[PDB]
């Protein structure tokens, strides 16, 4: 997504859907950053135990 | 057992003779330089 | 499947895939040595071309088994296991030399275990090989970091007392020998199934019931470090004793340079806890309880960092001087009138001093007179003001400057047969004499390393032995009554022995900081800059030297791009050593004033100890000395007396120095005691910080 | 404000 | 001033908005 | 690049012993990958003058401190 | 001359102290015999390297001891 | 391999005076490779890695 | 420099070169 | 520019920080 956000433009070609420019990579990493967030700071509120330390 | 792993390093080394009135303050410790005249 | 950018970078590139109790103990078959020794055999079989022991073998292939076994049947008495440890190597080792000689954590292990039972009659730890290493100069040299740290934890044991009965001494006993029984914690016996894990009788006889591993708990920090200071003071030591032994050792350690910057800004912190003058001899003060001197052990060690401290230059400021004669320099009238005295004394010193060393060692109440002195410095009786023994030293140095520079301003090969024994060459030998016998009992009296650290006491030496052997090869090659030969060696070592004479001269600004830290700086870059710099211009000019030679040997286009070859590596050599004095400087300007306090404070005692007298009387003094005891003190009442006065109290004065200490100490500690508690909280911010953004 | 007053908490409760 | 007491002393004003 | 480097210095310097050092420096059989033969092969500076990947060094190399009987 | 200095106060033992490991490496891979007996006539880098049973079970649980706190360390600082 | 071409056919100047040359770098850089011998040595390997650099 | 590097160096070098001058005194003689 | 309006201003955020506590 760092790079999703360096393109953000570059319409391809045609009128085409528009094709954001990595939407077949995003869409290949299963994450959703509203699901990450929450099982995080919760966790790291009990001290520990979130991922490792 | 007596020199204790520290007291071959850091206790006194030699051995003193203990005087048997001497007084070590700023005053009365100075009797055997001054007189008391 | 192909690797990555990362794989095909950093992955491994290449595709992997006898008897006689020598070689029994050595591979580590437990079994076949008992059958061995069982037929018959000597459990100190010597090899001959390294003396290796039978014994010593299983400590140095880490087959520990070997040596409990020998603990079932083979040894009797305690004494007769010593002396199987301790046997010899051809190098001088013993059993925990050459366990630790390379690092074997589970024999180290057993060799400690055995001696916190007591199962040897030494301290098998202490002793010294032929070398001069430890036990633990071992293990820091190869740098077997894993056995330091055991070795370290037995130091700091033996440490806190055995007799003491305290919870908070008790404590951290059992944490010291679980910090090795949890190190070990596998490696069971040679016979399996014994309740024996590595260390069991040593927790049990401690009076201590306890009611995801870290790094911090299975290793020595500084939170154990403050744990043993504020342990070793609850038995009671001195607590600017213990901080200065727990950082001699892991000075040895060589591989704790973040407990040896700690513990030395623990003593530093220590010292300016106090107050003032009454209140820093209290706690450096060996009273008869804890007869431990920290200033005299501190200048054994060369601890710069307390012999410089605003606190420690003010005790001895009121021994040596204590009466400002330093600085009658820095004023207009001070200088005119107290140099004015200084040649009156100096002229009324040189014509009474030979006349009361006589009545000194002879039968006389004149020595009860001079002993009348040193307990107060002032001027009333200044033979015992530890200045004025320094002003009288230089003084006859001056003089042997000036006598000697005046031997080779009036000389000619033109005087007769009466100039070998001359009023004037006689009397400056008589002189060397006394240098050279001074040295001999500098040498003894002090030790070979606080001798051999000045960086003057060669040049003691070396113009006390170019002037004996001129007056000798005076008489055995000049013509006074001998043969001819060639003689430019006399006049030669004349000016060796005049070249180190003026050099001499600059130790009179040993004193006098900013011309101080110059002769330091001056003496620094001459022992490891100009020996070192010289070796690598030498092996390079051999090069020249000798490439010269083949060229020449069998043009201008020859020659001069050879020359120009020679004037590049000139000045890029040059180039080097410039920026390798600068580098120097650069090291020795910013301790300018520690590393002249310190050694300001190595003559502040130095001249304390020692006599009035003797730099030409050594002959004087040495041969009525002996003489006073044949019909008595030559050089005993340097250690008899102890350094200063508020030494050993006796009385209800120990009744206030100890009080005094006790608040100190305890403000020292409680001081420690809060700056490692912000550490605890230093490493918890991001769980302090997100719990005041949860209540908010 | 207090020209020479400033606002302290507590650098004690260590072990 | 106070900036060289909250720079040194920031952990321990951390702990009493704890308590 | 002075964050990176002044990070593999941090790491080396939390290891407290020798096999703590060779630990983290040893290729095993799931991720064979040395960083020791890659400290060589970029002429890592700051990683292979620390003096505790020089001790690992000086344990293959000498073994019996025939350096050691020198300053005598 | 200030160049040098530059570099000689700097980083003069950190250049001395790699070109010593790379000597130490060298030796640690080479071969048999120098130029003498030269023409008269996949070895790992250390003895510690790869683990196989129970050595390798200590190291994984030994290096989880190490980064583990210093990733803990990094966090902090 | 210059020194028994010095049988054969007389310049002495063209010939003969290039095979002192040689041999005068033969040993000056072997020297310098005698400097290799404190490589390991503390207080001269700075100083060779100080010429090097 | 006069101030404070003459006095505290021309002293020391003056010990120094009496010493050379009187060892270079009795290598010329 | 805004933490430097609240830079000069501690001894009176802290002070009120630690009266809400
Ligand atoms: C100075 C004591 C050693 C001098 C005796 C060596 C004479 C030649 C011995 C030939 C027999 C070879 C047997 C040993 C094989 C070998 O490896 O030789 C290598 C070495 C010799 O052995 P080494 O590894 O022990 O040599 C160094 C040296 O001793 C340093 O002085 C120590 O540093 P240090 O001054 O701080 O104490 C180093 O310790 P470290 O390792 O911890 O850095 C040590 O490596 O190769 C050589 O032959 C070089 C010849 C050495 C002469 C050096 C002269 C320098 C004189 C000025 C230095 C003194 C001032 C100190 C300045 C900080
Ligand atoms: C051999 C032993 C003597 C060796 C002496 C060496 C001294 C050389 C260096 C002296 C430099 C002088 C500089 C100066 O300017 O120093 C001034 C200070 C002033 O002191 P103050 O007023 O600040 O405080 C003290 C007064 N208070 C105690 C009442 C408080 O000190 C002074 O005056 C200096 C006066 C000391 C010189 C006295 C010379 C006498 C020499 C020999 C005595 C002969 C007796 C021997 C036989 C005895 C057996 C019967
Ligand atoms: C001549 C003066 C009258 C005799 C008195 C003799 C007293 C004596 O010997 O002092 C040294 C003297 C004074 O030098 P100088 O003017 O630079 O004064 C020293 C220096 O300036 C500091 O003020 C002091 O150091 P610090 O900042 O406080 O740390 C230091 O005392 P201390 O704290 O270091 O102790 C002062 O002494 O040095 C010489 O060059 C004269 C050599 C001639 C020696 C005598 C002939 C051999």
């Amino acid at each position: 997504s760092l790079l999703a956000d360096l393109a953000s433009h570059c319409r391809d070609y045609d009128p085409g859907c528009s094709r954001s420019f990595f939407q077949e990579v995003l869409a290949s990493i299963k994450y959703d950053p509203v699901e990450g967030a929450r099982q995080e700071e919760a966790a790291a509120a009990g001290g520990g135990g979130s991922a490792r330390e | 057992k007596k020199p204790s792993d520290y007291g071959c390093q850091l206790h006194y080394k030699h051995a003193r003779v203990v005087e048997p009135e001497s007084t070590t303050d700023d005053g009365m410790k100075r009797l055997k330089d001054v007189g008391d005249k | 499947k192909k690797p990555s950018d990362y794989g095909c970078q950093l992955h491994y590139k290449h595709a992997r895939v006898k008897g006689t109790l020598i070689t029994a103990a050595e591979l580590g078959l437990v079994d076949k040595y008992r059958d061995l020794k069982r037929a018959g055999q000597d459990i100190l079989t010597c090899d001959w071309p390294y003396h290796y022991s039978s014994i010593l073998y299983a400590c140095y292939g880490n087959q520990y088994k070997i040596l409990q076994m020998v603990e079932r049947e083979f040894v009797g008495s305690t004494q007769e296991l010593t002396a199987m440890h301790t046997t010899r190597c051809w190098v001088g080792k013993n059993s925990a030399m050459v366990a630790a000689y390379q690092g074997h954590l589970e024999t180290m292990l057993y060799i400690i275990d055995l001696d916190m039972q007591g199962k040897f009659t030494e301290d098998l730890f202490k002793q010294r090989d032929v070398m001069g290493k430890n036990a633990m100069m071992w293990a820091a040299s190869q740098g077997h970091t894993d056995t330091i740290e055991v070795l370290l934890v037995r130091s700091l044991y033996r440490l806190l007392p055995e007799d003491c009965a305290d919870p908070l001494v008790l404590k951290t006993r059992w944490k010291l020998v679980s910090l090795l029984a949890d190190l070990a914690s596998h490696c069971r016996d040679y016979d399996p199934g014994c309740s024996r894990s590595f260390f069991q009788e040593v927790l049990a006889s401690i009076k201590y019931d306890p009611v995801a591993v870290k790094l911090k708990d299975v290793h020595i920090t500084v939170r154990t470090l403050q744990g043993v200071i504020v342990s070793a003071y609850r038995a009671g030591m001195n607590c600017m004793g213990v901080i200065m032994y727990c950082q001699s050792l892991l000075q040895q350690a060589r591989y704790f340079d973040d407990l040896v910057a700690q513990l030395t800004a623990w003593e530093v912190k220590l010292l300016d806890t106090c107050r003032n003058k009454q209140e820093v001899q209290a706690i450096l003060a060996p009273t008869e309880d804890d007869p431990s001197e920290p200033v005299g052990y501190a200048l054994a060690t060369f601890d710069k960092a307390f012999l410089s401290h605003k606190f420690v230059q003010q005790i001895f400021t009121e021994k040596w001087d204590t009466m400002g004669v330093t600085d009658y320099t820095k004023s207009l009238f001070g200088v005119v009138w107290g140099g004015c005295s200084l040649v009156v004394a100096f002229a009324a010193w040189a014509t009474i001093c030979p006349l009361v060393v006589v009545a000194r060692s002879f039968l006389s109440p004149v020595q009860d007179f001079m002993m009348r002195g040193k307990v107060i410095v002032d001027s009333r009786f200044p033979w015992h003001v530890p200045l004025y023994r320094w002003l009288l030293t230089q003084c006859a140095l001056i003089t042997f400057t000036v006598l000697l520079s005046y031997l080779v301003f009036s000389f000619d090969p033109s005087d007769p047969v009466p100039a070998s024994v001359a009023p004037l060459n006689t009397f400056l030998a008589v002189w060397c004499a006394a240098i050279l016998v001074d040295e001999v009992q500098e040498y003894v009296e002090e030790g070979r390393a606080e001798y051999m650290s000045s960086g003057w006491n060669v040049m003691d030496v070396t113009m006390a032995l170019s002037y004996i052997l001129h007056y000798i090869l005076r008489i055995i090659a000049v013509r006074v009554t001998d043969n001819l030969n060639i003689l430019l060696v006399v006049n030669d070592l004349l000016a060796a022995a005049a070249l180190m004479a003026w050099f001499r001269m600059v130790s009179v600004f040993e004193l006098s900081s900013a011309i101080g830290p110059l002769i330091q700086m001056m003496k620094q870059m001459l022992i490891k800059d100009v020996t070192r710099f010289a070796l690598l211009v030498l092996v390079i000019l051999l090069g020249f030297s000798v490439g010269m030679e083949a060229l020449f040997q069998e043009r201008v286009t020859g020659v001069i791009f050879y020359l120009i070859f020679a004037i590049v590596t000139a000045i890029l050599l040059l180039n080097l050593f410039i920026a390798m004095l600068a580098d120097t400087y650069t090291r020795v300007s910013t301790q300018a004033m520690v590393e002249f306090r310190y050694r300001k404070a190595k003559l502040m005692a130095s001249y304390s100890r020692r006599d009035f007298v003797c730099p030409p009387f050594n002959l004087l003094h040495l041969v009525c000395a002996a003489v006073g005891n044949g019909l008595p003190v030559s050089m005993r009442k340097n250690e008899t007396v102890p350094l200063f006065s508020w030494y050993f109290p006796q009385g209800e004065e120990m009744r206030q120095v100890v009080v005094l200490q006790r608040r100190v100490v305890d403000d020292f500690l409680n001081s420690n005691r809060v700056a490692l508690f912000r550490e605890k909280l230093n490493a918890e911010l991001p769980n302090l910080v997100h719990e005041m953004l949860k209540q908010k | 404000g207090a020209a020479l007053h400033e606002p302290t908490w507590g650098v004690d409760d260590g072990e």
